[PDB]
């Protein structure tokens, strides 16, 4: 019994976007995904004009197995409020596509940059900008009880203003089963054919120990040596890369303290965060290490 | 943000604290700072009471700790405020009252399931977290509590009885798209979890239901369209509805409807109306109207029937029911 029913006009002087398709005008296409399925277009929101992200999928060409992971997504990304953790702000069906929209990120992702200007790698303070944010998102996501599963570099995107935010949230997975936060986990990422090298030994080598947080770890140590490089390790190599998985120096040791074969003796998020590496440092130091790129502001019917 | 050290509270101080929180949060009339303060309470104790039940990353529950918690809760009412109020808590105290209740309604003490009892003399708090769906701040936060309810029979019944189950053929179809989808969730399961008393509902209910249905079949909207159509074939075909079934299959209209699906654009709305149209077929003992309809189309149907998704290759029993489908309305014949 409360006082507050007055809610709908307490605020609406303010928000959501409609979620509504003619509200949108798309333009460019600034990205491709989910197994070739998803066009991601930068758009007008006509109600203010305002740029965003339209994420869209055909789901007439998804199983329904795709669709449940799919909106497995859309519940996780709502769970979520965080810095730097890239927000949703609609999510709709235009009819027979899925249409998410997000914010949209004018430095696209840490990937895009590479590719656009930074072939050779990026600058060592930039990375640790950059890794900075992915790890206070991965801090949260652990706290949540979730792995996230797809740390890379083109799942990491940068605004007008520099902020850093984890993207990716479709592979995220619960390790709670039954009301109860579970040691290991055990299943295999679905559609995630091109993020092996990221990933660690532990969730490679299905039906053995299991992983935990622990292996996300593990792919902020992958993406460290993407970003310096402009090239993944492993690249081009075969499915059984397996095998093989079996600059300042506080960087090295930053990145052969992830890379640990054990798990286990891999730090956490929040302590990785107290490395060494980090004492070098946010939202004007940022847009100037990434110059010169500029971003832009049959059969005849039944009888019955 | 300044550091201070944490002082430790029973679980019967920790309700106290809460109740006294809530009481002005539900006030109006109220100073800024003075709901800030409540504000920032009731999150501190709902985390308090989370890490009462869950532990730690250091720490496992403690069953002492966790007893006098649920004692309390159940005392204060505070399982009913808590819901009542979900709106005038912050983003991440939502979050921590579905973990908290998720919890106590999993708590078992030997056969029985405390919770559940108590939420049967305090019926409301379901209704509640359904009306929760139209609202866009709380929707998400009531579906995980509601869907954690419903895995108990006893409150799955008393949702499934109700008026207000039918704001559900509403909800599925609301245009935020993670809501309709979470409402869906909640709506399939009630069907199909505890099929004794599903199909005892759909008996009961079985012109209501189905005309409400009927208009999901429908739907303007590709995913409602297509989801409905696959529960149905689902619940169809499922032993415990036998009864529900052989009334559904015996209307004409329901037949020129299923018939029509597999003339849509799309090839999945198609295949699942495969799956529902199979049965009407099938079917030894077909109605006057039923037969009317299979003899009046009986050269079209072989036609599309032969022709119907042949690039489907490896489903054997998709091709054997096509092959079967095609001899039964072969063997029609007319008196
Ligand atoms: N909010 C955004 N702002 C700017 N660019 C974006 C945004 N979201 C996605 N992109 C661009 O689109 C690309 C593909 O999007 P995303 O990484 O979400 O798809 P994906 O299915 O995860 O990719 P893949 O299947 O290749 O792993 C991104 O790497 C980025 O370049």
């Amino acid at each position: 019994a409360h006082h507050h029913h007055h809610h709908m006009e307490n605020l609406y002087f303010q928000s959501s976007f409609l979620p509504e398709g003619g509200c949108y005008e798309l333009l460019t296409v600034i990205g491709k995904g989910f197994e070739d399925l998803m066009t991601v277009n930068l758009a007008r929101y006509k109600p203010t004009g305002e740029y965003v992200t339209v994420r869209r999928i055909n789901l007439e060409a998804c199983s329904n197995e795709m669709v449940t992971f799919l909106q497995g997504e859309l519940h996780v990304s709502k769970l979520f409020n965080h810095p730097n953790i890239v927000p949703y702000r609609a999510t709709f069906i235009a009819d027979n596509e899925l249409w998410v929209v997000t914010s949209f990120m004018a430095y696209g992702s840490a990937k895009d940059l590479i590719c656009t200007h930074f072939m050779d790698g990026m600058n060592e303070l930039a990375i640790a900008y950059i890794l900075q944010g992915v790890l206070k998102a991965l801090d949260y996501i652990h706290h949540m009880g979730y792995v996230h599963r797809s740390v890379k570099a083109s799942h990491i995107l940068i605004s007008v203003d520099g902020k850093v935010y984890l993207s990716g949230l479709r592979s995220n997975l619960s390790m709670i089963s039954h009301g109860q936060r579970q040691r290991v986990v055990h299943d295999f990422p679905k559609y995630s054919v091109k993020v092996l090298p990221w990933l660690s030994p532990e969730v490679l080598q299905q039906n053995l120990q299991g992983y935990d947080a622990k292996s996300d770890i593990y792919s902020v140590g992958i993406t460290a040596c993407e970003l310096a490089n402009g090239h993944v390790p492993f690249k081009d190599m075969p499915a059984t890369q397996m095998l093989l998985e079996k600059f300042s120096p506080h960087f090295h040791h930053f990145v052969e303290q992830c890379l640990q074969r054990n798990p286990d003796a891999r730090p956490s998020a929040s302590t990785l965060l107290n490395h060494s590496f980090f004492k070098q440092i946010a939202s004007e130091a940022l847009p100037e290490l990434l110059r010169p790129v500029t971003p832009i502001t049959e059969v005849d019917d039944w009888e019955f | 943000p300044f550091p201070f050290g944490k002082s430790h509270k029973s679980p019967a101080d920790i309700v106290k604290n809460l109740k006294e929180s809530m009481a002005v949060l539900e006030k109006q009339d109220i100073s800024d700072k003075k709901a800030e303060k409540a504000t920032e309470e009731v999150s501190k104790n709902l985390v308090a009471m989370k890490e009462i039940l869950y532990g730690t990353n250091e720490k496992e529950p403690q069953t002492e700790a966790v007893a006098q918690l649920a004692q309390e809760l159940y005392n204060s009412g505070l399982l009913s405020t808590l819901v009542a109020d979900l709106q005038l808590i912050d983003f991440e105290g939502k979050k921590d009252v579905a973990q908290i209740f998720n919890n106590i309604l999993r708590r078992q003490i030997g056969t029985r399931t405390p919770t559940v009892e108590y939420i049967c003399t305090q019926q409301n708090i379901l209704f509640m977290l359904l009306k929760g769906y139209e609202s866009p701040e709380i929707a998400l936060n009531c579906g995980i509590m509601l869907r954690e309810c419903i895995r108990h029979e006893p409150l799955a019944k008393i949702i499934l009885w109700s008026e207000q189950f039918y704001d559900f053929f509403r909800y599925v179809e609301m245009s935020t798209f993670d809501i309709a989808s979470d409402a869906f969730a909640t709506f399939k399961d009630l069907l199909t979890r505890h099929k004794l008393l599903s199909a005892e509902f759909l008996e009961q209910h079985y012109d209501r239901f189905f005309s409400e249905y009927e208009k999901l079949l429908h739907s303007e909207n590709y995913v409602t369209k297509r989801q409905s159509l696959k529960l149905l074939g689902e619940l169809l075909l499922d032993r415990h509805n036998f009864t529900i079934m052989t009334k559904y299959i015996s209307k004409p209209e329901n037949l020129k409807l299923m018939m029509n699906l597999l003339r849509d654009k799309s090839r999945n709305i198609q295949f699942e109306a495969f799956h529902v149209f199979k049965v009407f077929v099938a079917n030894p003992n077909k109605t006057q109207p039923i037969l009317d309809i299979l003899l009046k189309n009986q050269a079209k149907l072989i036609e599309f029937l032969s022709k119907f998704q042949n690039d489907r290759t490896e489903d054997e029993q998709f091709n054997d029911e096509k092959t079967y489908l095609v001899k039964q309305i072969r063997d029609l014949k007319r008196p």
